[PDB]
């Protein structure tokens, strides 16, 4: 909280083991269906 | 039957878009118009009339089985570029001498694109 | 004072009618038993356009339900709003139609048309100044097409000055729900072209495509496709029911729409339809109704208007809006897109503005287009009809009830001449 | 209202009507003593004593098949005159079953149908279950359909039949019967769905893992096709289909009324675990020749019409998308003069599992009734085996000597020799 | 109903006239608003 | 009023184009959700240049994220700013390109060009006065270079007098991240010659030569190399968004850069980047932003201007500095070192002063320079095309889509002309 | 999306398939009975498995594989093993009598008997994929059904499926050791008839993988279980840009366009660098440039031919773990400066890089170390022109006296196909020669 999004002000979490993508884009019966992401990369709670 | 075209909505009914990863039946993009009264080409109980020109093809549809399929089936893709003329000629003759494979219902729809090096 | 009588035929007409009457009852605050439970006083002023008053403050609809067997009206009665329909307005027979236009028109439907005419004459001689009749039906079955066109002919021989208005579920191009559709479709189009004042064309592939790419329903049902049809059904008759700044009834829409008497088949669309969770990405203003009424992937008709030329266009608006914005956009689209608009008509769009938006929305709009790119429907039906008819494909079923052989001939010549009439007014200078 | 009168003729008619009626009692609430512990009116009719009695007539010329019904579990359900027996059977003979023995019993079945037609308000039509191979299923049944036409008129006469199998058969003299009854019902019948016992043997062996099945494993599968034809007269649906809807969409010509039958999601309860059974998976498997119910291959002929009867938890777009994939494949090829092709019907009540049954408990189902030119081999192979024995006059003395002139062998072979040309020319281009 | 979907015959003929012959009959198994 | 509609193509475009919306959003005070939480009124006054308005006081970018297989946009959606994009803007196919140009240009891209040009046509006509587009893409790939040239080709025929920029990532001189690079990059510079208004060249070793030599990053990911691309995508477009003592939009830098229309390949830079421990050692004045714009080792293009002649020069400044001191140094570097400046333009340098610095910084500075030392980027791709092409190397992967052999001949020869078109002025 | 249909054929193909599919179950969350441990999220949490696993309604994942054989004794411990509940039973096709090291029995007589049964099963798995990248083929040239029926699998794939991408892994026969005697007749006749029908073809041979398990790992006496474990760690690294998050993505289409320049030349060779033992990773730092150099090392190669004899036509590097995109560059630039590697004249670009974030997986009770970075490589070299010369050597040897030719002539096959499929290969020996000449 309170740091600007400049290169160098961003910390990488080295403890993260899960990198899977949630399927927000799918096809159902030939139509493209967009689902809102409930979960981030690795299952992180958005 | 004939496939047709939902004019706005042909993209959901594209054959690869319905999970059918093989060769498929093409569709009619443009519908031709006609007017008047249509002649009854066939008499009662489904006989074709005598003087109506019947097609040369078989009545039962040409499905090529396994023991009916030709030995040494030609490839589906054959681009002739970066080839010698005699080798490309042998490939085209291989494609040519099997007219029964290329004409079936479940037949091989090949590709001959390009010109070999002379 | 401007009553509208409803006629539902076939199982398609019965299910569409049940959903439509549920929509109107929601709009006017009539509960599933018949008593008014509304909020405003505008809901109760012109309720007589649809609802007859009984003793004790009950409002019974002005609808006639017709079928050739009661297997659908069991299902209509067992629904939520099955208790509001009068028991005597149900007409049924003992034997079905069997997807046969001849049994719908001559053999079975002739013994039932007298009872239906008795009921509709009793409802029509109770209106103070009746405006006309609606028929909702399907061009694939036997009760809907055959008996429905028999009713249309016998209504328009007796009440020949009122308005006749049909919502027709014409056949779909990809998948046909009956092998023997195009016989019935040809033999019904040949009757509609003489005996209706307006006919809106509805296709189920178009309804599926709207409920998948725009409303984004994962599993739509017929109970949603009927909601789309009913929501554009009760938007062309709002100015008879609610106030506004520029009213327009069905006569005024017909007058400003059809320039020649044989050319009265229309393509509908409905503006503020928007997705489930994409409500926070879209504003709700008049340009955002215009760019979605006129979008060619919004028509309920499966014919592209970019193949042809808009003869006329109508837009019916609901809500409190600005006349400068409304007229500005209906001029602006015409000037920006000028190969899909004919030139011998200099302005093509008729605009009406009503006051009360639908219960839940801020604005709404409905579009009714008359184009010379609706002839692809008739050319495709003509080609499938000649393909089966030249070989006597299913012809014994039709011939065995006294049908002639010249009737298919005269129907296909009539539809082909109508096709040539459209193409003449497309190619006119 | 919307009633149906089943008629079961022969041992292959009675023993199918023990597995059809076990389902209908159980699909509604009916116990096997008639008591319910109002959609049953298409098949049941309430007496003033609370006791529901079915609308059916069982016919046989031999007492050893119906006396099992009169002693078994369902002995209180059936009216005692709804089960008719003779004393001597027809003995694989067309002549005995049509002229000498069948005539002493034809005038009593039409007494029973006349009472069962006087209680139905709106009667849709009759249903016939018989076998081509037997003596009473082929001789007496061709005497019912002649006398039904003049007495009832334009009422619908559907029929189900056990067509002879390409290799296996019970009897020797089965090709004389299978020609002599096709010739004499060809103008008197509306639609004839056909299964044969050999192709259902190859489904219960392959789809279910029942090696060595029995007729009771076959009478239960046929009862799940009859249940899905009349499924829209009883349970609420989104697209209804009557019994009148079938003749008008599958019989393009009055001499061509032989469709086939397919019922798609027949699986075992050890494979319903493994696979999803969506609408497209069961639509694609009706058109598959491994799952047909006659050993004839639709790829070697042209389709003429189709009729899809969906049933369960189905949605209109998954019906519309799955058909349009069939219309794109190069292997499903249609005839020149049929550009529309299909009929659809959607019901809501999912299929009912029978205790002791074989199929799994499933949530969607499709029954397809398709008319094809590929049946032209089925008459041309049978035409060989009539011609092969009759060319040197074999078994004919068992037919001439009982009330039958000898000239009915030459005319019933002349007449069906037009039917082979009749199938040939309607698939020929223009 | 939501498991059973029986359709009870409400309309029909009696004394050779059209009538609502039920007048005390269920819906799709459950009662109407007449209970 | 002067709107810019953004485009991004491929797995290079959707990695450049994801950080660029994380550097603009914090520049204007926009949360991960989308709402405005700013501390001034200049952060909202001219925000319509990039951000569409949505409902409820929420702002959405005009990004059209394009790809040929959506794997490399599932990672973009799951980041810290993945919910700000309208999900209809995502364009994606089923099977990709395989680093093949023709499959991206003729075969698979052409089945996906009509769905893209619905999206841009819905946004280019929802602007009050559109100024021009952008594109972030890489020439080495298959869908960056492949259909990303079909996009510029089929929108120059529909909006033919607006602005079309590209931030290319042209290939590299030492290590090549695709074998079939010289077929793609020769065939795509040939498209960009007659189809762009501007184009900036970016090599990825010149980005490596900053973060090791200058920024002193021991482990620089492509996160900290996309962050240098997006810190000069905003310098060129600042004077639009923020007030100035002297202004310069995109057109004015285009007018004052190109003397002839075939010569529109530039080389960027960015001044005030500093090492780790040397921030407390830094002097903070104006002539130490002129040292690091112009220092011949920190261009983002891996082409030293010591070999060449500066045809024109740009300079964009961010801060509240003095107009005497800005103009003094442009007189200074031109008149010490005057063997690197062309002779038939007597003042090559265009200057511009925005007022609002990047957050945490007291000043900043951006550069664009048009050189004859950039034709050596086009010589090196030629000999690695025509070595590879005279023995017909990979050509069956390309001609097997139906191409011609003489189409390779002109894209060689058109690029041979611009090599000798630039080479008059040296 | 991104689905891949694995086709395993032969006893070699089945026993490699048992190795790979144990790796894929552990790599995602799948148990040996199909289920995950319960997903404990809202709805479907992770859908990464869709390239290899489908899903039913109930929460059971069934692989997209077909296991083919002609002897019943190999699949009957797949059917009654630990993983007997994972596989849908109809995916595992057995014969009744095997091909018996005959190409001719496996091509014309027994292979044609069984071809149409398994091309109905690959339709059903290819109509479940919304986007299919391409098949995979796992065979060995030596056996009957690994050479004969496998070569006819590719031919009827080309008719039905067109230009769909049909990769294949293979076990090329070893130079010194050999299982069988009749392997040159098999191996020549199948490289002739898959030549215009196959898209790409990676090769390893078992003798080279013997040289790594004994030497680099500290496992004396490696059984085929230890060789099949390493093959699964190459197939996983080819397909981990399809399932796990990447910095640079590579599909299964970017290998044919980047290692196959010419139509007759589709033969790249696999290599996998940090295959190391748990006593000797306590001592070694495994950087990004420390494992790049060890794909070019002739000891750590995975075929028994030295790349130094030939010219590198292209490369394809697959980096997997905790790497930097800058130290990938910092090692490739070094490799080009050595004169002990030699790129072919007409390839001045060379390479194809791929960077993936998910580190390689530890199998419980396996061989390798828990390593944090790794590199896979598929490189195409002119140094394979010495491999057919040791196969023209052992075909013309037993063919000039016509040994074993009666076992193929009476088995449904004419005899002129012998004296043309070695003449067909005779052009390929000079065809590898002219791309070995510099453009003077």
């Amino acid at each position: 909280h309170g740091l600007p999004f400049l290169p160098g002000s961003s910390f990488t979490d080295s403890t993260k083991t899960a990198f899977h993508r949630s399927q927000t884009l799918n096809y159902r019966n030939g139509y493209a269906v967009v689902r809102r992401p409930t979960m981030g990369i690795g299952g992180d709670r958005l | 039957a004939t496939n047709y075209s939902a004019n706005q909505y042909e993209k959901a009914y594209l054959p690869t878009y319905l999970q059918n990863w093989s060769p498929a039946r093409p569709t009619k993009e443009k519908i031709a118009a006609h007017e008047g009264y249509t002649q009854i080409i066939a008499n009662d109980r489904g006989h074709l009339l005598p003087s109506v020109p019947r097609s040369k093809a078989s009545p039962w549809g040409s499905f090529m089985g396994t023991w009916q399929m030709p030995l040494k089936i030609p490839p589906a893709k054959v681009t002739l570029t970066a080839r010698t003329t005699t080798a490309a000629d042998n490939l085209t003759k291989w494609i040519h001498k099997n007219p029964d494979l290329l004409n079936a219902c479940n037949g091989l729809r090949p590709e001959i694109s390009g010109k070999p090096f002379d | 004072m401007r009553e509208i009588v409803h006629l539902q035929a076939g199982q398609c007409g019965n299910q569409i009618g049940a959903k439509f009457w549920e929509v109107i009852s929601d709009e006017h605050g009539i509960d599933p038993t018949g008593t008014y439970h509304g909020d405003s006083d505008l809901q109760l002023e012109r309720i007589n356009v649809y609802y007859n008053e009984a003793t004790g403050g009950k409002y019974v609809p002005r609808a006639v339900l017709v079928d050739l067997e009661p297997g659908t009206m069991d299902s209509v009665r067992s629904g939520p709003f099955g208790q509001i329909f009068r028991p005597d307005n149900f007409v049924f027979g003992q034997s079905g139609a069997g997807n046969n236009w001849a049994k719908g028109h001559y053999t079975e439907g002739a013994e039932l048309v007298d009872s239906v005419l008795d009921v509709v004459r009793k409802e029509a001689e109770s209106c103070d100044c009746l405006q006309g009749f609606q028929l909702t039906h399907s061009l694939g079955g036997g009760t809907g097409s055959g008996m429905g066109t028999l009713l249309i002919s016998k209504i328009r021989e007796e009440y020949p000055d009122r308005i006749m208005n049909t919502f027709s579920v014409v056949p779909s191009p990809k998948v046909s729900d009956t092998v023997v559709e195009p016989y019935n479709a040809t033999l019904s189009v040949h009757q509609l072209v003489e005996n209706t004042d307006e006919t809106y064309c509805i296709d189920n592939e178009a309804l599926y495509d709207i409920c998948f790419r725009t409303l984004k329903l994962t599993t739509p049902t017929y109970g949603d496709l009927n909601h789309l049809v009913s929501a554009t059904m009760s938007g062309v008759t709002t100015c008879l029911r609610f106030p506004g700044q520029l009213n327009a009834d069905l006569r005024k829409l017909a007058v400003n729409m059809v320039p020649f008497p044989r050319l009265h088949f229309f393509m509908p669309g409905f503006a503020p339809l928007t997705s489930r969770g994409s409500q926070q990405y879209r504003a709700l203003t008049v340009p955002e109704l215009t760019q979605q009424m006129f979008d060619a992937k919004n028509m309920m008709a499966a014919c592209d208007p970019r193949h042809g030329r808009y003869l006329t266009v109508a837009a019916v608006f609901r809500g409190r809006m600005s006349m400068k914005e409304v007229d500005e956009q209906m001029l602006n689209v015409q000037n920006k897109n000028s190969s899909y608009f004919v030139e011998w008509i200099p302005n093509n769009v008729k605009t009406a503005v009503c006051d009360i938006p639908p219960r839940g929305l801020k604005m709404s709009a409905t579009f009714i287009g008359n184009s010379t790119a609706i002839q692809e429907l008739f050319k495709r039906i003509s080609e499938q009809f000649t393909a089966m008819f030249r070989r006597k494909a299913f012809l014994h079923w039709y011939t065995g009830e006294g049908m002639d052989e010249m009737e298919f001939t005269e129907a296909e010549s009539n539809m082909n001449d109508l096709v040539s009439e459209y193409q003449q007014y497309q190619d006119a200078t | 209202m919307r009633e149906c009168i089943s008629i079961h003729v022969g041992q292959a008619g009675v023993q199918i009507g023990n597995a059809c009626w076990e389902l209908y009692c159980l699909e509604h609430g009916i116990q096997p003593d008639g008591q319910m512990p109002d959609s049953f009116n298409t098949f049941f009719s309430e007496t003033g004593a609370g006791k529901h009695v079915p609308r059916a007539v069982f016919v046989d010329l031999e007492p050893t098949v119906i006396d099992e019904v009169r002693t078994g579990t369902y002995r209180q359900l059936f009216h005692p005159e709804q089960l008719i027996t003779g004393k001597e059977d027809a003995a694989n003979n067309y002549a005995r079953g049509h002229y000498t023995i069948g005539k002493e019993i034809i005038d009593l079945v039409l007494d029973r149908i006349r009472k069962l037609a006087d209680q139905c308000t709106g009667l849709q039509g009759f249903l016939v279950f018989h076998s081509f191979g037997g003596g009473t299923g082929s001789g007496f049944t061709s005497l019912l359909m002649e006398r039904l036409s003049v007495d009832y008129g334009k009422k619908s006469k559907l029929e189900f039949s056990i067509y002879p199998a390409p290799q296996v058969s019970t009897a020797v003299v089965e090709p004389y019967n299978s020609i002599l009854t096709t010739h004499t019902t060809l103008e008197h019948s509306d639609c004839a769905f056909m299964v044969d016992n050999e192709a259902i043997y190859d489904i219960c062996r392959r789809n279910l893992d029942i090696e060595r099945p029995t007729y009771t494993n076959l009478n239960r599968l046929i009862g799940q096709i009859v249940s899905s034809i009349t499924a829209s007269l009883r349970f609420d649906g989104a697209l209804n289909v009557d019994l009148t809807e079938f003749q008008t969409n599958l019989v393009p010509y009055p001499r061509i009324h032989f469709p086939l039958a397919t019922y798609a999601p027949v699986i075992s309860a050890e494979k319903a675990y493994h696979e999803q059974l969506s609408v497209a998976e069961i639509t694609n498997a009706c058109f598959e020749p491994a799952n047909q119910m006659v050993k004839c291959d639709p790829r070697h002929g042209k389709y003429m019409a189709c009729c899809l009867l969906y049933r369960g938890d189905v949605v209109p777009k998954d019906v519309n998308a799955a058909i349009a994939t069939i219309k794109t494949k190069r292997t499903i090829q249609f005839v020149d003069w049929c550009p529309t092709g299909f009929k659809v019907g959607i019901n809501y009540q999912p299929p009912t599992v029978v205790p002791g049954g074989d199929l799994a408990k499933v949530q969607r189902a499709v029954c397809m009734l398709s008319n094809t030119t590929a049946i032209a081999e089925a008459w041309a192979r049978l035409d060989h085996k009539f011609d092969l024995m009759y060319a040197k006059r074999a078994f004919v003395h068992w037919y001439v000597g009982e009330g039958m002139e000898e000239g009915e062998f030459s005319e019933a072979r002349e007449d069906m020799a037009a039917l082979e040309k009749d199938y040939e020319e309607v698939g020929v281009d223009s | 109903g939501k498991e059973r979907f029986h359709k009870s015959q409400h309309w029909g003929f009696c004394n050779n006239v059209r009538m609502l012959v039920s007048e005390n009959k269920p819906g799709v198994g459950g009662d109407l608003l007449y209970g």
